[PDB]
């Protein structure tokens, strides 16, 4: 079976349920390393734009301390591959990609369905 | 004399960290959008001891916990530096305006979570009251 | 896809299953702050009217102490955006919005589906 | 003599807080619609001690707990003030009409919930009976 | 949408699956209050007749002590509103209304679906 | 001598409360339709102590628990009065026809449920046997 | 609605999925009472025949001690009403009726669906 | 010498209760169809004690548990009578053919279930071995 | 209703989804008994052939010790009745019949659906 | 019923949803054994190629320590039979076959549906 | 010196039971198809004790557990005989080629499961090392 | 002085095992694709002791845990050899550049999982500070 046709269908479907006014960025900080004593920071941010769709909002409850946090799920495109420790800048709010969950039956996955949790607590 | 003790602890904490983002008990607060670290404030009641035989002179014990939360994947260096500064500020024997610090500058083990970590800094305060 | 049409459809649907005789208000108390010693209260109430639909009543059981509390779920409109710590005045009874749960695939959500729990216990 | 002890505790509590909204054991009660704070009353049985060798003179111990519940997002100041007033009213050594307070004015740590908090105030009462 | 038509439909539906030979009463004891020392009883019974339908019987198991108790669910009408602490006299057996669960999307609910547990244990 | 001890406890209990509704171990019993209170009877085995060095003179300990269950929303006054009467009847040192009461008239804290509450009254019995 | 027609339908349905060769009895031991010291047994057996259908066999596992017990569910008729503490003699094996579960929306239930567990362990 | 101890306990038990329905470890057994009571046999290993300093003379401790199971709704009289007979048969100090009873005739509290109850009777056996 | 027709249908259905090359045996060891001191073994094996179908393989995980065990479920015929403690010799591997689970609404069950777990661990 | 036709259908179905560019290997290390003191390693690797399909990605969460592991499920062919302790080399990443789960109703299973977890942690 | 201790224990175990089916740590092993019993081998680390004041002469403690698993419904006789043989082979004070047995021949209670039982046999080994 | 202690421990660990694959706190790290073993680093806070009566001279205790994880079905020999090397490197009394090792070279029992095992190696460090 042809996977290019599936890629085109997935791209058009993602472009259907999307709004071209939500600012979404992506952070790929990496290449860390410790000093000869243990003092160093990763000097990479690598902010790039991205667009997609979101669904299923959910609220965070920890101890009844009224922290008022939330987390959602998203659907994205194949370019700018997502990893297991990246950050997503959704409407000025950072989320961490806990799960990548590519929609994959072949190499070079057609799309990604990451699971995002709000950063900090 | 237990409300004034918490008031004094809050007064000192805001005297030192008025501008830093922080959370207070039973108040709606949202974490910073930039993902940076924020402070956490809690007040833990202790026990009141009847010291004498006429049940007049008493004592009050309380526990104040300050926690620092920092995003995952960002190291543990700056968090430990902030915890060290917190411990240094609340030196043992410091005289508050209602009481004094019975035991200060204690750092406990880190609690881990998939969304954010936390380093808890804890100390205790005491006040003595004579009833007439 | 057009989201204005979805907004109109959601507004008409909410206006269908609603009763224009239930008094419903909304409270947006905010802008607190402590004194130089720690004594101050938030001087804001901001009571505004609102209308919507409710569903799925549920009862609260804690210890067998016969407190007789209840909580429900609601569906509302896009104006007067709901937050994670607001109060809802349903028929003279206060409820706290634990979860916002917007029905969102785009900015400016078309509607909200909050989860309400009765205030106090 | 255990029913009269609870009766005396109830008599004192209503003597002080007749008008304030409150809850009583095994009675249908609904929280105020305005979301304000209300009082909570509970009676915890203790143990009865046989003091002598003829098993005649006895003693009864009981625990009375009063809790204040206040809405979330409304601070912890007025709740602590109310708890302080509660503790001050039930002074140690107070003589009830059936017994007396063995140990009074104790405030414990706050229990948190997403619908409403609670500050528990707890004390104990004692009575002595001679059987003839 | 009209709620009077829904009320008529619910009333006829309840009257369909009902048997006009099961004696059912309702108790609204209330207006209690303590004496100057703490000795007083609520002097109200307020027994009124009622009819409805029941479904889903269930058995109670506590410790293996062979107590042989049971509890059911019911569907009732809009008149004689049910509360969270009332008693139902089903065939000479008392049940306590733990949950009211009105079928409500508007004021003056069209019907109630209470959850009943047998009194005592 | 452990079967006769339970027999004696049952004999005394029926001697006092033959007509009141009550439940007995491993017997089918349904609660009253009127929702009123009923009694509960249980027998808890203890331990047997070998007192001497020839393993001849022994002792038997047992625990008897009587509980009162009353409908929710009906107060706790009459239940406490009934518990007081129960405790007064089973006085310490009472001589049964097979043994005697080692420790009597103890009332414990109330257990709560959404269908019915319970106040447990508990005491102990003892018998001494010499084997020849 | 008429319940006699439902009764006839239930009776015919039960008579359909039944085998008229399985010996089934029913025990209604009762009217106990203690002596002036506490020694007496219930002098009632009241064995009566009965027929019905069974379904959903299930096995009992306690500690790995190889006791090899089993329990089933049954469907029966309206006559010889079942109670919460009766015994069923299915093919020479005793079962205790833990749950009665009448299929009831009216008085004099049309049929019963008891839950049976094997006696002893 | 731990296999022979269990063998001796089994030999005694079958010597007394050969005909009564009973269950044995790791053997397929079905409860009686009539719903009557049946016996239960279990062997619980203890600990082996090194008594001397040359690690030669040892000791073995074991626990034997016999339980009686009876149908629900049939009283607790005959079960207690059977337990009394069980306890009387296994008298303390009884000399088995491989060892002897260290501690016998103990009856514990009843465990309840919705299908069948159980009264556990438990005792211990001991043997002494000298290694040469 | 006729159960012989159901028996024929079940037999043909079992014979459909079966492979006549898998060696399957059955063990009915029984009639044990202890000696005058407690030393004796059951002198019965009673190995008989059998055929049927299997489904739903499952793996056993205990402590992470890599034991690599498995267990399955089976469907069999009415002859050579299965019991609660028999052994099944599937492809040279022994399984213990934990549950019999006859497909029964009448005496002499038409078929069995036992649950098998691998012997030892 | 014929199982060869089912085998052909399963083979074609597996060959449909597959990508002939993902490098997949298989390891059958075995025939271990200890020395006269306990020092020896298994001198077998037995790397052979294989192809198939994968589905349902999943993420591993242990303590919040950011290990970023993942595991998937796969569908394979009948040749090169899978066992309960083999390794799969999917795109240069090793996975351990915790469960074999053959799709079996007969000998020589038509296909396998193993469950793979990433090696190490 | 902790790797050589496990090596010595393995060497002894294979010296005695090379041919019997057995399982070893972190190695793929399948139970026998015939359903017969197989051996189980585990190594449990203990603690290392610093004995002197210069932190030079040390000690190592370890626990070795051998379990026998046998099919359900096949009795407990041959399993106990095998456990007795296991205990007799690993006599106390036996001198290994790297260390010696500190405590041997202990048999614990049987653990039950619906697929297979197990009788665990456990002992300990010790070694002493002087660091120079 | 608690940040510098962790810094010193990290400095030593990288001084010995710079090239071996390893994991560090709150840093994104993926296990090797080849399935080989990798190191694990954790820092566990202890407690700070006030030694004198003027609350000036203090002490800090901390726990450092290093774990080795190895694939299932690959034996436990090389893992134990690596653990032995780890223990030998961190000898007791070793002087770090900020503190010293209070207690070193401890190996605990293996934790098992169906995806990967782990042998934890644990030791402690201490530092003394005088405040002026």
């Amino acid at each position: 079976m042809n996977y290019s046709q599936i890629e085109r269908m997935a791209r058009k479907g993602v472009a259907f349920f999307t709004d071209p006014s939500r600012p979404m960025n992506l952070i790929k900080q990496g290449e860390y390393g410790y000093d000869e004593n243990g003092f160093e920071i990763p000097p990479m941010e690598q902010v790039i734009p991205i667009s997609g769709a979101t669904r299923r909002p959910n609220a965070r409850e920890i101890d009844g301390e009224t922290i008022r946090a939330s987390d959602i799920l998203g659907i994205f495109n194949n370019d700018h591959e997502i990893n297991e420790g990246d950050y997503i800048e959704i409407d000025g709010i950072r989320h961490v990609v806990v799960d990548a969950r590519p929609v994959q039956a072949s190499l070079e996955p057609v799309a990604y369905r990451p699971v995002l949790r709000r950063v900090s607590v | 004399m237990h409300y004034e003790l918490s008031a004094a602890a809050r007064a000192a904490f805001l005297s030192k960290y008025r501008d830093f983002p922080h959370y207070m008990e039973n108040r709606n607060f949202t974490p910073p959008k930039d993902g940076g670290m924020w402070l956490r404030f809690n007040y833990i009641e202790g026990d009141t001891l009847y010291l004498s035989i006429d049940r007049k002179c008493k004592s009050y014990i309380a526990i104040v916990q300050i926690g620092v939360v920092f995003p995952p994947g960002s190291g543990v260096d700056e968090a430990r530096l902030k915890a060290k500064e917190i411990a240094d500020f609340f030196k043992d024997g410091k005289m508050l305006n209602v009481g004094y610090i019975f035991e200060g500058a204690i750092v406990h083990q880190i609690v881990k979570h998939e969304s954010g970590w936390m380093i808890p800094v804890r100390f205790t305060v005491r006040v003595d009251t004579k009833e007439t």
